[PDB]
């Protein structure tokens, strides 16, 4: 069980950064483009955490090295 | 040394007598109660004030009641 | 006797370091001492007592002798704004040179420290000029403790001990300390103020060696037997008054101006002495109420007893409590501590408001530390009657006594007593955290329109009825069609009013939400100690999970983990609990009083109004920012006057840590360290040789919670007096 | 009829609730955003 | 009016903050290509602070020299719509909710299983007394006059009392 | 002194107001209503006190008002019996 | 200002009250 | 005056707090009244 | 807690920084760490004090979460 | 007073004083406290009965 939910929360970390991440953006310009892989509804003014990181993406700035990580493995 | 007072609502089950740890309780024959035994605190000196005998009480209230005092090696736990 | 305390014989055959804790922790409790009788008891109070007013005046004779011998009295009262204050010499042969050239201020030619205490200004407001003078008071001082010894020990022999009748004698004492303590005493302190104080303050010099001759007003007691007292309230000190000089003096010596003096922005000696006269004479009126051996009087236990209403709403009214009262002990201190515990807020909360000494008000760390000590101790003193009001629950309450009385029906509806501020305290914290909160998060998303800024409305009315023309209610004084204001119009509305619009004052300072809400956090801080301190003097008698506590005393650890566990259960854990709570509602009042006061002062008070709306504004514009003066004390490229006080910060933070130590981890893991402990000592050469006579043991449960409770409150006090002092003595503000 | 019977259980059901709590809270505030004081 | 506020709708300071507001949603958006999602997303964030501090000076509320809108509950009914009007909802909601707890604890409590029933909750039971909470102050007041809102003396204490 | 009932017994009232009758009690409580109130009235509601306007006579019968309520006090008591 | 006489005689008046004190304490009897 | 703090602050930091525990431990530990 | 403090204030003070085409080095904190963290009041001002400036005036910027995070792990 | 009766307690220490619990047995052979007692609360210990004596009940 304890392995599924790990397997689970890879998948989404994953996920998040497919669809929800400026990781192509970061990937041409790694120094400059603040990696990024979550995003904030707007519904009481919570919107001011997506920051601007850069790459024309607005989220929260991730500090998990999942980046670095995939481009190591030359996604 | 610790005081150990038996009140005659005490329904003579023995149990604060087992868990007793410095063999201070015991049981003497009575005619209060149906069991015919109350415990009894013949030898407080011994008394560590654990208070595993009221821990073990089914009465209501604690038929056997502690009441810590003066504190001596024995009853202090002390081995040196 | 056959050990250290004498007074437990339990105690002095215990074998462990223990006797020697308990026998400091013990020693003040003389009910319990072996052998101990009511008459000894109570003489053994009295001379208790006695020694105890000696060490208080040797306290201030040596304050005195101190800023006579080593101070710049002179030189200050010669310039009372510019320069500052000293308390003593430093003498310390650890000091390097950078730091005897660092704290060498004032006067200079030696190291000083800058006396906070406010002492000059009192000392110049009652007329005091010379050191002369002061070592003259200290040496006063120092034989009145003498006598006081003296007496202490007088009243020990068997021919002059009184007897116990004597100290139950409740109507002559309060005769006498209602005249004669208090009123002769207000009496003779008009008195001073009319011969010293006034005349000193318009530059004429009275002194032992001229206070027959030169009496204080001209006419001289002939308006006073005439009747004609208008005289002594003609010819007020102008406005245009230099204090401590004749340029633009007066030679009233009674009247009712109001407001404050301009030069000094404090009040006017005058009316100091006019309040005096008026108390004392209040004072000795009241002191004629109980009979004495003289036929007229009242008699206080026909009175309690005939209280009781008709409608029977309270019972048995009050009968029985006089005899309740005058038996114990217990009940009659709490009684004192709580009333002196509110006269001591008082002290604080007017103080600031309303300057009665000459140039205070312009010394900031002075006021903010006089505000901030005598907060504390009202929170000491009030903490300490609820406990000694638990105490007589547990030992002097007589059930029989007071069978449906009053007292009784108390604990006769505890549940609904405790229950009540129970919910009044959740209610309190819950929403006003909850706004704290919403204020946080509305500010840190950028939206601060958002906020939930609740004006106090009912303080700003008040602030008007009492003449703020600020707030635009027009309602009593603030309106002048209105009785009270034309009623009062002529003897003291003027100045009152000229001293109350004006914001060069802290009388009535404008609030805000800010006030709003910090009120209502000080409201949540009572609310909640008191009902820690009730909940445990109600339940000392007994509770559910004890029904017999009243047979365990005040003060024992538990009662084992039986029946769920049973961890400060105790009065006395109730009393250890609510100081943590004391130390919080009075540290969050004097954050208040000083973050409000120190935007005053530096001339911004907006920004107080903005940023006391959400928490980070506490932790940053207040905590954060006026800790920089502190912290930099000393830094590597050097030192400054201040590294004494940012030593004492550190110290304060050290000593609240370490009280932890005692708090959290608790005694079985001590003890069994101990046990390595002493097996390694005894299996040591050279060692054992050297062996311990009392048996060395982990502090006891209670012993060890107040410990912990002890270094709590020494850091807690040191690191905020440290603050206070550093960051308004820095930047002067 | 266990399953259902689980779903009844404390935890679930408080969870449940609250989750619908919070949301139709979360969409009252997503049309009528800002709601400090109310409508005239 | 009130303690010295002046309405919102001609506040110099409020008009500032709006402005500062839009001005710096401006700035951080100027660095976007106009119709990109974040330009979009900053553009929508742009209007409903427009909306929002609109509504605020049409609405009524006082404000203070921050700038910021201020709330008074001392009862004035024109400001009632700050503390009032929320404060009754509050009391109505809360109110039924306890009253269908109430209601619940008095229903499964006449069973063997009563326990069982609070860690279970019986959902069709439960649901209908969670839907007759709308009349609460009406049940509540009839079971005052009742008697059957307060249990008698005769229950759990402590030796004193 | 302790007292049930609806009256306190009349010792409450001292040796000397224990022995006069209700209606001697309720006249002077009357007057010295009258005399405190109108006092209190001619100086500071009527004419504001000033520096020279302390009369000795109105501030003798200012503190009549509560002599005024002990005796109605009194006077209630000692009609009750 | 004050002269050393006048520290000196402030000094032998404390020691006075100090032995009186000494006297009290010992009269309270432990 | 100025030469008094010399001679009495170690007396009063040192010498005094001494023999005052010397003599709190010998009273302590005495085992006779 | 120490551990992590260690290497925050280390790393910040002697290794982590900027350089210039010449080759200068600029450390965040400037090598403070030599002279200052030999003392508790220098760790209390220079790495406390000073480096929790950001975390209280995050509010109104897209960290302001971590301000209110930093007020919530206090609370 | 009789088996299955239920009694009101009046014992001031007890768990469940002014609480109504039902008689489980009564011992007829003298003893102090003879009258068996269970109430449905379980008091701090977990127990949900006591001894009483037929002085400290108040029947119904
Ligand atoms: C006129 C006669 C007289 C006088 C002067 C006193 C005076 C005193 N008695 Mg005595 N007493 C008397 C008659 C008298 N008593 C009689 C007839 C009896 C028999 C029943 C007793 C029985 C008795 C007992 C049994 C005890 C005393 C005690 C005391 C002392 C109380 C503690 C203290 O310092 O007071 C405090 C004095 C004050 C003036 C403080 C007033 C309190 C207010 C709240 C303070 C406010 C002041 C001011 C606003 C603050 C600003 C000042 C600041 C600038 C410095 C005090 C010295 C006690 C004691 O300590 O014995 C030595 C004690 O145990 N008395
Ligand atoms: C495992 C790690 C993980 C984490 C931490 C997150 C976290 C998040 N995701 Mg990601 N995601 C994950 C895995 C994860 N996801 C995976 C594996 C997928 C692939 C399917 C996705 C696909 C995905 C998409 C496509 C989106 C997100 C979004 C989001 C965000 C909003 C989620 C939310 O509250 O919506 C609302 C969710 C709920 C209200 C939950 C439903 C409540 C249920 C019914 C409660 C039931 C409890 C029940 C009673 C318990 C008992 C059991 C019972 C069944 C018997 C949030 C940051 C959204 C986002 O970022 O928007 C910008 C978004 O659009 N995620
Ligand atoms: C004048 C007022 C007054 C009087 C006469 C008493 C008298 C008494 N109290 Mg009460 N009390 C008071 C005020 C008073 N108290 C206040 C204000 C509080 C609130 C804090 C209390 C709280 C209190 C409690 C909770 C208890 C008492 C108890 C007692 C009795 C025993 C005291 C004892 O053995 O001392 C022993 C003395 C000590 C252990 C010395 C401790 C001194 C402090 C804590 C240490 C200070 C350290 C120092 C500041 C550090 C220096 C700093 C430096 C390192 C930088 C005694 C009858 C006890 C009792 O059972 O009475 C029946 C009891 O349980 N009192
Ligand atoms: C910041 C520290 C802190 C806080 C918040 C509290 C809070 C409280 N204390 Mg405690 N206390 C503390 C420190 C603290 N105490 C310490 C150090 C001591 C000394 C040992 C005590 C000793 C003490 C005693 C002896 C008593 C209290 C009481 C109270 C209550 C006061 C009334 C109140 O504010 O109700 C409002 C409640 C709060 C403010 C608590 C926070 C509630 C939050 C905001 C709700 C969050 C819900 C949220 C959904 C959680 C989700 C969790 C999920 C993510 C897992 C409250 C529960 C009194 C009490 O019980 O009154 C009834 C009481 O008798 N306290
Ligand atoms: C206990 C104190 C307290 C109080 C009184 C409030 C009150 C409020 N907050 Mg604050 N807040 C609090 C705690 C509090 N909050 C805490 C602890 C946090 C941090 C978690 C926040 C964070 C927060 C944010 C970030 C925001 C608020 C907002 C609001 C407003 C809600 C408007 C709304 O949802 O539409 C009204 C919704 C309804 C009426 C739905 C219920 C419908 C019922 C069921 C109808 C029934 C018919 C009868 C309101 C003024 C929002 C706002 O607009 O403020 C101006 C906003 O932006 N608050
Ligand atoms: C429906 C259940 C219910 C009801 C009617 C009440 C009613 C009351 N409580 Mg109690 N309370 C409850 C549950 C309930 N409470 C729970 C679950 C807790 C544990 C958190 C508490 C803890 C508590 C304390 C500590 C105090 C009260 C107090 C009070 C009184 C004042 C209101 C108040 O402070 O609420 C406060 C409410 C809370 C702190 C938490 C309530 C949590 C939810 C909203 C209630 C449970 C709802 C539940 C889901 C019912 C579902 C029904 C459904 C199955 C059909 C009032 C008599 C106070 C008092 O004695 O006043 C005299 C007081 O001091 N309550
Ligand atoms: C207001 C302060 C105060 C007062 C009035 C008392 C009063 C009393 N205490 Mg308590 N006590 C206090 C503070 C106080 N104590 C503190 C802070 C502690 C530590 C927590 C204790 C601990 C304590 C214990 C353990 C005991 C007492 C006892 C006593 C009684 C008599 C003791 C005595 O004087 O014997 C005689 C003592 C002396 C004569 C010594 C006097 C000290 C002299 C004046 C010092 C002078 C030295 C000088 C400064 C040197 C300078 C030299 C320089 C040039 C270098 C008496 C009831 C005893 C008692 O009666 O119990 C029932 C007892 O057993 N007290
Ligand atoms: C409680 C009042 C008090 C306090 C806190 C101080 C504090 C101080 N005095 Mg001062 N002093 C006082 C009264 C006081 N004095 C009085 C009344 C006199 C007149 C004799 C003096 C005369 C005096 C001189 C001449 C000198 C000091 C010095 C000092 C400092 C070093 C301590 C020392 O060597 O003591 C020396 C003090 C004495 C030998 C006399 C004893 C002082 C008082 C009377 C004792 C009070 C004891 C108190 C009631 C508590 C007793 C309990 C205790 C045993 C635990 C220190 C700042 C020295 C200094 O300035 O160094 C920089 C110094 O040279 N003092
Ligand atoms: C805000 C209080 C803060 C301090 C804490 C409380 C301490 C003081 C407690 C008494 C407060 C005043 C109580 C007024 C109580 C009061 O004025 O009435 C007093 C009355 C009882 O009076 P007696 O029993 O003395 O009167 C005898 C009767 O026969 C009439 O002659 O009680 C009632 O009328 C019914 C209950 C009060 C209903 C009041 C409705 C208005
Ligand atoms: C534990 C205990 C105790 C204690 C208790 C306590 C501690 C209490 C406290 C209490 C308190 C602490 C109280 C308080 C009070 C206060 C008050 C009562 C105030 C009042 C005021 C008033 C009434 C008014 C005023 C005014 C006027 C004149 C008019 C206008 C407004 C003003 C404000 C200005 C004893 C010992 C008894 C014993 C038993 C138990
Ligand atoms: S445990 Fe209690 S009931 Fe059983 S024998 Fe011991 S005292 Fe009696
Ligand atoms: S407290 Fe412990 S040692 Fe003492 S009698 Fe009870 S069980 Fe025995």
């Amino acid at each position: 069980g304890q392995l599924a939910v790990i397997f689970l929360w890879l998948s989404g970390m994953h996920f998040h950064g497919a669809y929800f991440s400026n990781y192509l953006a970061w990937l041409n310009n790694p120094t400059s483009i603040k990696p990024s892989a979550q995003v904030v509804w707007p519904i009481v003014g919570q919107e001011i955490l997506n920051a601007d990181v850069g790459g024309n993406f607005q989220g929260v700035q991730i500090t998990s090295g999942f980046f670095q990580l995939w481009r190591a493995e030359g996604i | 040394s610790h005081a150990v007072k038996i009140y005659d609502t005490c329904i003579g089950c023995t149990q604060c007598v087992r868990a007793c740890p410095t063999d201070v309780l015991e049981m003497v024959p009575w005619d209060g109660c149906k069991a015919g035994q109350i415990a009894s605190a013949p030898r407080t000196e011994d008394c560590v004030g654990c208070k595993r005998c009221e821990s073990a009480c089914p009465t209501d209230f604690l038929s056997v009641r502690v009441y810590l005092g003066g504190e001596t090696t024995r009853s202090m736990g002390l081995a040196y | 006797a056959t050990k250290f305390p004498k007074f437990s014989q339990a105690l002095a055959q215990d074998p462990t370091t223990r006797r020697i804790w308990f026998g400091i922790a013990t020693a003040h409790d003389f009910e319990t001492h072996d052998g101990m009788t009511e008459e000894k008891l109570y003489q053994k109070i009295f001379a208790s007592h006695f020694g105890h007013l000696a060490i208080i005046f040797l306290w201030t004779s040596g304050n005195l002798f101190h800023v006579a011998w080593q101070g710049n009295f002179e030189q200050w009262v010669l310039n009372p704004l510019k320069v500052k204050p000293i308390a003593h010499t430093i003498w310390d042969p650890h000091f390097g040179e950078p730091a005897i050239k660092a704290f060498t201020k004032g006067g200079a030619f030696y190291p000083v420290n800058i006396a906070y205490s406010g002492v000059y200004h009192w000392w110049y407001t009652i007329g005091m000029r010379t050191n002369n003078d002061l070592y003259l008071g200290s040496i006063g001082l120092i034989i009145l403790s003498g006598l006081l010894l003296f007496a202490g020990w007088l009243h020990l022999q068997p021919k002059f001990s009184p007897s116990l009748s004597w100290f139950k004698n409740n109507e002559s004492r309060l005769n006498h300390h209602l005249s004669g303590l208090f009123g002769v005493s207000s009496l003779a302190w008009t008195g001073h103020l009319v011969h010293v104080a006034i005349p000193e303050s318009r530059g004429t010099h009275i002194g032992w060696d001229n206070f027959l001759t030169t009496p204080p007003h001209p006419d001289g007691l002939a308006p006073f037997f005439s009747g004609n007292w208008n005289v002594y309230a003609q010819n007020p000190d102008t406005a245009q008054h230099i204090f401590g000089t004749s340029q633009g003096s007066g030679s009233a010596i009674l009247t009712f101006l109001g407001g404050f003096h301009p030069q000094t922005q404090s009040l006017w000696l005058t009316d100091m002495a006019h309040h005096h006269l008026a108390i004392a004479v209040i004072f000795i009126i009241a002191g004629h109420m109980y009979r004495t051996n003289f036929g007229i009087g009242h008699n206080m236990k026909e009175i309690l007893d005939a209280h009781r209403p008709p409608g029977g709403r309270l019972g048995a009214g009050h009968r029985g409590l006089f005899d309740t009262i005058t038996n114990s002990l217990h009940m009659q201190l709490g009684l004192a501590l709580a009333s002196l515990g509110v006269i001591t807020s008082l002290t604080a909360q007017h103080m600031y408001a309303i300057s009665p000494y000459a140039f205070m008000a312009k010394d900031f760390t002075t006021q903010a530390a006089l505000y901030t000590h005598h907060q504390y101790i009202a929170g000491f003193l009030m903490v300490g009657a609820f406990a000694h009001g638990a105490i007589f629950f547990v030992r002097d309450y007589d059930p029989e006594a007071n069978k449906n009385n009053v007292l009784a029906r108390m604990l006769e509806h505890k549940e609904a007593i405790i229950s009540h501020l129970s919910w009044v305290s959740l209610f309190l914290g819950f929403h006003t955290l909850g706004l704290y909160i919403h204020n946080d998060t509305v500010v840190a998303f950028g939206q601060p329109e958002k906020q939930i800024l609740v004006e106090p409305v009912f303080a700003q009315f008040i602030q008007a009825a009492s003449g703020k023309a600020l707030y635009g209610f027009d309602t009593l004084l603030s309106s002048s069609e209105s009785p009270a204001t034309v009623a009062g119009s002529a003897i003291w509305l003027p100045g009152w009013l000229e001293a109350i619009n004006s914001e060069k004052n802290d009388l009535f300072l404008t609030i805000g939400p800010g006030d709003f809400l910090v009120h209502h956090a000080i409201a949540l801080g009572l609310h909640t100690t008191t009902l820690i301190l009730v909940k445990g003097a109600l339940d000392a008698r007994g509770s559910k999970l004890m029904p017999d506590k009243k047979d365990f005393g005040y003060s024992f650890p538990c009662d084992g983990p039986g029946r769920g566990g049973t961890c400060d259960i105790s009065a006395w854990d109730a009393f250890y609990l609510s100081m943590f709570w004391m130390l919080n509602t009075i540290g969050w009042v004097t954050f208040y009083w000083h973050w409000k006061h120190v935007t005053i002062w530096q001339g911004n008070p907006a920004q107080f109004n903005e940023s006391s709306n959400y928490l980070m504004g506490w932790l940053r514009d207040y905590l954060w920012l006026n800790s920089s003066p502190l912290i930099n004390g000393y830094n590597p490229y050097g030192m400054n006057s201040l590294s004494v006080w940012a030593w004492m910060f550190l110290f304060g933070h050290l000593v609240w840590a370490t009280g932890f130590m005692f708090l959290i981890s608790w005694r079985g893991y001590w003890q069994e360290l101990i046990e390595t402990l002493v097996w390694a000592h005894e299996r040591t050469p050279l060692a054992n040789l050297i062996s311990w006579k009392d048996k060395p043991v982990a502090l006891s449960i209670v012993q060890a919670r107040l410990v912990g409770l002890a270094h709590f409150t020494v850091g807690y006090i040191l690191t905020y007096a440290a603050f206070v002092i550093a960051s308004t003595a820095g930047k002067f503000g | 009829e266990n399953f259902l019977k689980y779903l009844s259980t404390a935890p679930v059901l408080l969870a449940a609730w609250m989750t619908f709590t919070a949301g139709f809270i979360i969409e009252a505030n997503r049309f009528y955003p800002d709601a400090l004081t109310f409508p005239a | 009016d009130v303690a010295g506020l002046i309405p919102c709708n001609e506040s110099p300071v409020f008009t500032k903050r709006l402005n500062a507001s839009v001005v710096k949603l401006e700035n951080r958006v100027k660095k976007y290509e106009a119709g990109s999602p974040p330009a979009l997303a900053l553009e929508q964030q742009i209007e409903r602070t427009k909306q929002r501090f609109d509504r605020y000076s049409k609405s009524g509320l006082l404000c203070g020299k921050d700038g910021l809108p201020h709330l008074i509950t001392d009862g004035r009914w024109s400001h009632s719509i700050e503390f009032v009007i929320p404060g009754l909802m509050f009391l109505y909601i809360t109110g039924w909710i306890g009253w269908v707890g109430r209601k619940y604890i008095r229903t499964v409590g006449g069973d063997t299983n009563a326990t069982e029933k609070e860690i279970i909750i019986d959902v069709p039971l439960a649901l209908k007394i969670m839907s007759t909470g709308f009349i609460w102050p009406i049940s509540a007041w009839q079971e005052y006059i009742s008697g059957t809102l307060l249990a008698d003396v005769s229950e759990i204490t402590v030796s004193p009392r | 002194t302790y007292w049930e009932g609806k009256a306190p017994p009349s010792k409450v009232l001292g040796p000397v107001v224990s022995q006069i009758p209700s209606p001697a009690l309720g006249v002077i409580s009357l007057i010295c209503l009258g005399v405190g109130t109108y006092s209190v009235h001619e100086s500071n509601i009527f004419h504001t006190l000033t520096a020279d306007t302390i009369n000795p006579g109105y501030i003798i019968g200012s503190l009549l008002t509560p002599v005024a309520w002990g005796t109605h006090v009194a006077s209630w008591i000692q009609k009750q019996n | 200002m004050v002269t050393d006489t006048q520290v000196f005689i402030a000094l032998v008046l404390a020691l006075i009250s100090a032995l009186l004190a000494i006297r009290l304490g010992t009269k309270l009897y432990v | 005056a100025s030469y008094l703090p010399s001679i009495l602050v170690p007396l009063v930091g040192i010498v005094f707090p001494g023999v005052a525990m010397a003599l709190l431990f010998l009273y302590i530990e005495k085992d006779d009244i | 807690s120490i551990v992590l403090f260690h290497f925050s204030w280390k790393m910040q003070s002697d290794v982590w920084g900027s350089v210039t085409p010449t080759g200068a080095v600029s450390h965040i904190t400037g090598g403070n760490f030599a002279q200052s963290a030999i003392t508790i009041n220098g760790w209390l001002r220079d790495f406390l004090w000073s480096q929790a400036s950001q975390v209280i005036q995050s509010y109104g910027s897209a960290l302001s979460a971590y301000g209110l995070i930093f007020l919530g792990a206090h609370f | 007073m009789d088996k299955g009766s239920k009694v009101r307690n009046l014992r001031k220490e007890s768990y469940w004083f002014n609480e109504i619990g039902t008689v489980v047995t009564i011992d007829k052979s003298g003893i102090k406290y003879p009258a068996l007692v269970r109430f449905t609360k379980v008091n701090y210990s977990g127990t949900n009965s006591t001894n009483f004596s037929l002085d400290e009940l108040q029947e119904v």
